[PDB]
């Protein structure tokens, strides 16, 4: 069969919205489990550097009881049918997700609705969610591609709040009080910025009456009239650099600015990514990788690892690499990954274009597989494009570029460009800012 | 479209599975009854040595060819392997998913084993075992199983340290020789049509020896083992003999092990429901994790505690996890209990078939297993068909069998058998 | 704590 | 695919010694004094070969 | 019979070891040599585990899968 | 096919590296593909051919040769290096082919 109607054949995401602005989104499946999820747009880019660890910290206490089940009976009641209760939160966006049996769908839209409204706070749970966030800084410490990646998100967005981190500083902690919670929570979670989203086997209709029967209390309008805009934020290229030289081993990201969600050029820069893929040292590919990157670093034994990554913020983002490898390859690793860089502002041809949009095909089918994946991305498409982009649609997308769009959206995009660049580790023989601008423009044109 | 998964046994023993998803991407899944379970002394660390070969050059499709043929299309192959079976999985779209098949039947029909091939893949094998021994609990359930059985199943998944340097390709053409048998294989396909897997199946397989070796029936041990490496927190698994797979008791063992406390729930959560987790925290002042530890296999089992603790504390979160199950194990339980362990086993087998890929893993599964496709509403009324007297008699069966303990960290502090 | 610095600011060197 | 300016057997004696060759950053203008030693050295040369070859 | 090694007679230098501070003049039978001993492969730093939240799911229950992709990196499912 | 054989014979004696104990693989010059052959040769042939080398160097460092009852006569001369060598240009036609697509 023809992957067109293949992919017609996926049901469509069913989307409405109540009385305050409420969007509710579901999908249905022949699945026996769903996932139900609340998405609301308030992240370390809406916190205003007295709340830096506002989102963090509040869904660390989202699960230790709301005002009508006190401690362990809101656990009690979501262990019981086992259903598994999950939260995250990025720099713009906060998910609190449950999967479960398709019985029990009342049961868990009246949890997700007494956990976002409801939220009880009390000054025991407060201080001892107070030790265990600071804890889990000091633990999340040692990884050092999360503080690579908070290096990168530092230096790439200075004097604006995408700088600022999700966990937020250890003083902010220490200094954090229960009326901040309070009115942070009052002015950021409404219900125009809020989508209840769902995957699996879910009848629409009946979510939608037990929305309105539970979800009809948010109190949206403005009490302060405080209007939390998106200010847009500057991409400043520099270059941060953590000199400690008792670690194993060094990691390094570079990257550009990105041109955001709404932008379709990125699912070009996809595409670009497809071209440079990734490789690590358990890859059982060896050496004929198709990835010319991947090659010389297993042919020359450069890195531990490399991946290439691209985040999109509102109206903007981080377009790049990251590597972790021993230090006397750093360097010379970096110029191999310019060279790729720079083949793909000038000789991309159609046999790795076609390479990479058969290879962003399989990603973007293959990750939308199961309840979780599907309704996040649900979410994350009601909250960023404002609209569930069909499949078809990305494949409409995917298929209308070629190698002369490719290159020019990457001369656009990486050629004579300023980058910013973060390191960690043994990182003694990582250039400087010279260098690294210099090897991102060639001058032969 | 969802209507049948169509099963056919062929007379050669080779099981054929197929469902039509009418999906954008296909899968496709051998499943070879050929796992690390079936070596010996002589040849150990040789099933390591041959997932990490899958990807050499066959006779039809040189490695070069292989990598960039899978690379180009886009589709991806994985081998999964347990102590059991190996599974060899290949993914893709559905228009070119034929000659993807003919590319994963060449790794499991004919392989050259090159011995400059397999000579330069040694510490692709050495830096494989390293990162999967990063984790510590890989470790301790690896010397779990080396002090719990006698033979066949103490054989590590990954190659001991004296193995390096010393597997040639006559012992990878002997394990596949005498152990890639036509009647121990289960090709399985979801997104493809049954006549193109019967095309498949007798072009490729069929020329097999038929049967392989037998196995060596695992014989039980006991014991413990414990090491000394100075880490900040200390495992300790303890463990007995259990029911295997196919017995009505292997249910029992499952809902005791749910009862006992088999995972979280919510993040950052503190586990109520779970009896052991709430005796340590009733004893202790400390982080920690206690959970239940089960395993079922073809002709035995293990099923006990594996505890996470500090140094000083590992003694009191042993022993008052170890009276918890023992408190279990004369009847003391509520049926209100064994029916929210009942449905949380229920929930995770219905999470667990969600993705293709865990889909496919169990219908392989089950496929070597019987040799017969159950459907899941069979299985949720076999699960709902236990009582509590038969999880009490899985903790007395527990309780009064004999233990095998591993155990790693600063173990000044931590007990043994004979303590217990 | 990684997330206890920041950059300085560079307001009298930049444009 | 290998790195040119470190495998070249002409380049990488030019490089470590002209390029990639680690100095302190405080160096002040008086060290490039004796740089400019050595090109008034060339030049001087340049000027005697231009008091023999015509003269 | 005190003193182990005159009461032990074959293995009298197994139960004790003989350590030289100083050099003697009789050079002794069986110096003995390290040779090129294999050096084990760098990783990352581990993620260590000091809070009871971050310990949970960290207890194995069910047993061990290995799993190797091609252009997929290994994964551990304990 | 007796013109062919006889002058075979007397093309061989008068190449001249029999006269010094040498195989016809051991004359081929070292390309990376002949590298990458003798790189798949089994330990007992390598060390057999390295042996053969510095045998030849030697005795040509004298300006010598061997006598004549232990020259490489024709019938035992083995093209050990050959099949590996038909499997190198064979990958290295492959990939230049998949390189050209
Ligand atoms: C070019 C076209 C083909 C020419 C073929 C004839 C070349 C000359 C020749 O035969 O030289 C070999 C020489 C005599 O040959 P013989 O083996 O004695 O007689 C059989 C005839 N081929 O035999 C010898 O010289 C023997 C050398 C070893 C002693």
């Amino acid at each position: 069969a023809t992957f067109a109607q293949a992919l017609q054949s996926v049901p469509e995401t069913q989307v409405s919205i109540l009385d305050n602005g409420l969007r509710v989104a579901s999908e249905q499946s022949s699945h026996a489990t769903c996932t139900v999820g609340v998405w609301i747009d308030a992240g370390s880019r809406y916190e205003t550097e007295k709340n830096n660890g506002a989102g963090y910290f509040l869904e660390h206490l989202a699960f230790k009881g709301t005002k009508n089940r006190p401690g362990n009976a809101l656990e009690k009641e979501v262990e019981s049918i086992g259903a598994h209760l999950n939260a995250y939160s990025t720099r713009e966006h906060t998910a609190y997700l449950i999967k479960a049996l398709s019985k029990d769908l009342p049961k868990v839209v009246e949890l997700l609705a007494d956990i976002v409204q409801n939220s009880s706070l009390e000054d025991s749970q407060i201080e001892k969610e107070r030790d265990v966030i600071l804890r889990e800084m000091q633990e999340n410490d040692a990884s050092m591609q999360n503080v690579v990646f908070d290096y990168l998100h530092a230096t790439a967005f200075q004097g604006t709040p995408l700088a600022q981190a999700v966990e937020g500083p250890s003083e902010n902690v220490r200094r954090l009080s229960r009326t901040d919670l309070t009115d942070y929570l009052n002015r950021h979670y409404k219900a125009p910025r809020m989508v209840l989203a769902a995957a699996g086997g879910v009848e629409h209709q009946q979510l939608l009456d037990l929305a309105q029967k539970h979800l009809s209390s948010v109190s949206r309008v403005y009490e302060e009239d405080a209007v939390p805009g998106l200010t847009p934020c500057r991409f400043t290229g520099s270059e941060i650099r953590h000199r400690d030289d008792a670690l194993p081993l060094a990691h390094v990201a570079i990257a550009v600015e990105g041109p955001g969600w709404a932008n379709p050029d990125n699912v070009t820069l996809q595409v670009a990514n497809a071209i440079i893929g990734h490789y690590d040292c358990t890859y059982g590919g060896g050496v004929h990788l198709s990835s010319p990157l991947a090659s010389v670093a297993v042919a020359n034994k450069l890195c531990q690892s490399f991946q290439t990554f691209n985040i999109s913020y509102s109206d903007t983002g981080l377009l790049g690499a990251h590597f972790v490898c021993d230090a006397m390859s750093i360097d010379d690793m970096v110029f191999f990954l310019q060279g790729q860089w720079m083949r793909l502002c000038t000789s991309a041809t159609e046999s790795e274009v076609t390479r990479g949009k058969n290879i962003l095909r399989n990603a973007l089918v293959s990750h939308l597989d199961g309840t979780t994946p599907v309704c996040e991305d649900i979410g994350r498409s009601l909250l960023t494009y404002g609209r569930r982009i069909p499949l078809a649609e990305w494949e409409s997308r995917i298929q209308e570029v070629d190698a002369q769009m490719l290159r020019d959206i990457c001369s656009k995009y990486f050629y004579d460009q300023c980058p910013a660049v973060a390191g960690y580790g043994p990182i003694e023989q990582l250039p400087d800012y010279n260098r690294i601008r210099s090897g991102m423009f060639w001058l032969r044109f | 479209q969802p209507q049948d998964l169509e099963f056919t046994k062929l007379p050669n023993g080779l099981v054929i599975a197929s469902l039509e998803n009418y999906a954008p991407l296909s899968r496709i899944g051998l499943f070879v009854k050929a796992g690390s379970r079936y070596e010996d002394s002589n040849n150990l660390g040789t099933s390591h040595l041959l997932r990490l070969a899958s990807s050499l050059t066959t006779k039809g499709a040189s490695s070069f060819k292989i990598t960039r043929g899978i690379e180009a299309v886009g589709g991806k192959l994985s081998v999964t392997a347990t102590r059991e079976n190996m599974a060899y999985t290949v993914e893709g779209i559905r228009s070119d998913i034929e000659i993807l098949m003919e590319f994963l039947l060449n790794v499991t029909t004919a392989p050259e084993f090159r011995r400059w091939e397999v000579a330069a893949l040694r510490s692709q094998l050495k830096i494989d075992k390293a990162v999967a021994f990063q984790n510590s609990q890989t470790r301790i359930i690896e010397n779990l199983h080396d002090v719990a059985y006698k033979n066949a199943l103490a054989n590590p998944l990954y190659c001991p340290d004296y193995r390096m340097g010393k597997i040639t390709s006559e012992e990878l053409h002997y394990f596949v020789q005498n152990h890639f048998t036509s009647a121990r294989m289960a090709l399985v396909g979801l997104g493809v049509s049954h006549s193109v897997l019967k095309q498949v199946a007798e072009q490729f397989l069929n020329m097999r020896g038929g049967l392989g070796l037998a196995g060596a029936k695992a014989k039980y041990r006991g014991g413990e083992i414990r090491e000394q490496n100075g880490d900040n927190l200390v495992h300790a698994a303890i463990v007995a003999e259990s029911a295997a797979i196919g017995n009505a008791e292997a249910n029992a063992f499952s809902v005791l092990q749910h009862l006992l406390g088999a995972g979280p729930h919510i993040k950052r959560g503190n586990n109520t429901t779970s009896l052991l987790s709430q005796s340590v925290a009733k004893g202790s002042h400390q982080p920690f994790d206690v959970s239940a530890f089960n395993a079922s296999y073809s002709d035995s089992g293990l099923f006990g505690i594996y505890t996470i603790s500090q140094a000083a504390a590992a003694g009191e979160v042993i022993n008052a996890a170890y009276n918890q199950v023992k408190a279990v194990a004369q009847g003391n339980l509520s049926s209100a209990d064994v029916q929210a362990a009942k449905n949380k086993l229920k929930a995770g087998y219905l999470m667990s078939v969600e993705t293709s890929e865990g889909f496919l893993s169990e219908i392989g599964s089950q496929a070597l297993a019987a040799g017969s496709y159950m459907p899941p509403s069979t299985v949720l009324q076999q699960i709902d068909s236990v009582a509590d007297a038969d999880v009490v008699k899985a903790a007395k069966k527990f309780v009064s069998g004999k233990k095998s303990m591993a155990a790693s960290g600063n173990l000044g502090h931590t007990p043994f058998l004979d303590e217990l | 704590s990684h997330t206890d610095v920041k950059v300085p600011d560079f307001s009298d060197y930049r444009r | 695919m290998t790195n040119m300016r470190k495998t070249h057997p002409l380049f990488k004696i030019i490089n470590h010694s002209f390029i990639d060759l680690p100095a302190p950053s405080n160096i002040s203008s008086w060290w490039n004094f004796g740089s400019l030693l050595g090109v008034c050295l060339m030049v001087q040369i340049i000027t005697g070969l231009f008091l023999a070859m015509h003269y | 019979m005190l003193s182990v090694a005159a009461r032990s007679g074959p293995f009298a230098p197994v139960l004790s070891a003989t350590s030289r501070g100083v050099a003697g003049a009789l050079r002794p039978l069986l110096q003995g040599a390290v040779p090129a001993a294999s050096e084990p492969p760098v990783l990352d730093v581990k993620r260590p585990f000091l809070c009871r939240e971050s310990l949970s799911g960290q207890a194995a229950a069910r047993p061990l899968v290995a799993t190797v992709g091609l252009n997929v990196p290994a994964s551990v499912r304990f | 096919s007796k013109w062919l054989d006889g002058f075979r014979k007397w093309y061989y004696n008068a190449a001249g590296f029999n006269k010094l104990g040498l195989m016809r693989d051991d004359t081929l010059h070292e390309t990376e593909d002949v590298k990458e052959a003798i790189r798949r040769l089994p330990e007992d042939l390598y060390n057999d051919r390295m042996f053969r080398i510095k045998r030849a160097l030697d005795l040509t460092m004298r300006h010598q040769i061997l006598p004549k009852d232990q020259w490489t006569k024709y019938e035992e001369d083995k093209f050990y290096l050959e099949p590996y060598l038909k499997e190198v240009i064979r990958e290295r036609k492959e990939r230049e082919e998949w390189a050209k697509k």
